[PDB]
């Protein structure tokens, strides 16, 4: 029913992956230390990430569980990117 | 609608619901983290 919720991540998710390719995208082009354009993208995008991650997705069904097991994966993403971020910053 | 694998090139290179958007998502996850444990 509350499904709305396993959209409201879908919607967070579409987001995140959009801004971190980019950033992915930039970082692997720039040589290094010009690296620092991907900055912004990779910020958007762990913002994207940490919305998605707070949605309290309640409920029983097989695909309950498949949401929260994305928000996992996203938790596993917003930490090795702050990681990134932070190498770059 | 769409082949969830299309909908993945088509995300993943910027252009361009229910149990099957959540496939994308999953697998959009996924690559994110094989592409970041590649910056390493």
């Amino acid at each position: 029913m509350g499904s709305m919720e396993a959209e409201r991540v879908r919607v967070f998710h579409k987001q995140a992956f959009e801004y971190i390719s980019i950033a992915l995208r930039i970082d692997e082009d720039e040589k290094a230390g010009q690296k620092e354009q991907a900055v912004e993208w990779y910020k958007k995008g762990i913002e994207e990430l940490e919305k998605g991650i707070a949605v309290i997705v309640t409920g029983q069904g097989e695909q309950c569980e498949r949401a929260r097991r994305l928000q996992a994966k996203m938790m596993t993403n917003l930490v090795m990117a702050k990681d990134r971020l932070q190498l770059l910053e | 609608q769409v082949d969830m694998l299309l909908q993945e090139m088509a995300d993943e290179a910027g252009l361009d619901t229910g149990s099957v958007g959540t496939s994308v998502a999953s697998a959009e996850q996924d690559e994110l983290s094989q592409r970041l444990a590649r910056l390493r």
